[PDB]
């Protein structure tokens, strides 16, 4: 049961960026679920406004990864992702934005990667709006919280 | 409510 919490910091220049149309496409640093356990990642977009039906929208899908114990870890991959970013309000004034998926084993983004990273990767093209995240205090002295939380076994 | 989707990275 791991979880990693991705701090992108410097978010005020990746939204201009996005605003200014030029892509944002970042990934976390890979994460393991356990020693042993699998190496995971996740990959965000900012959308652009060009975008046709996601346009300014935040992607957030967490990709597959070569690691240290894959020989040894069964395939295909199979748990529970749960993907948040937080509200970095004080516990009373929180609310989480977050969307819980099955890493279903037959979909090729579960299968074991043959290179670094499995290029399918798996969640929300439209998994939150950038103007939700001007509801709530998410971005916080420029920084952006992304807490990836895998239940394997 | 929201269903998730594979994404092939390298179709940008």
């Amino acid at each position: 049961n791991g979880i990693y919490i991705w701090k992108i910091g410097n978010f005020g220049m990746h939204l201009k960026c996005q605003e200014e149309e030029k892509p944002v496409v970042i990934h976390s640093p890979g994460f393991y679920t356990g020693k042993p356990g699998y190496k995971l990642c996740m990959r965000l977009h900012l959308q652009l406004p060009t975008a046709q039906r996601c346009a300014n929208y935040i992607s957030l899908f967490v990709h597959t990864m070569q690691g240290e114990y894959d020989s040894h870890l069964p395939w295909p991959f199979q748990g529970t992702i749960r993907l948040t970013i937080l509200d970095q309000s004080e516990a009373p004034v929180r609310q989480n934005h977050e969307e819980i998926m099955d890493a279903k084993p037959e979909l090729l983004a579960f299968q074991r990667p043959t290179i670094p990273r499995n290029p399918k990767g798996f969640g929300y093209v439209t998994f939150m709006h950038l103007e939700a995240l001007r509801q709530r205090t998410f971005i916080k002295d420029d920084t952006l919280l992304v807490r990836c939380e895998v239940s394997t076994l | 409510s929201q269903s998730p989707t594979e994404d092939d990275e390298n179709e940008s």
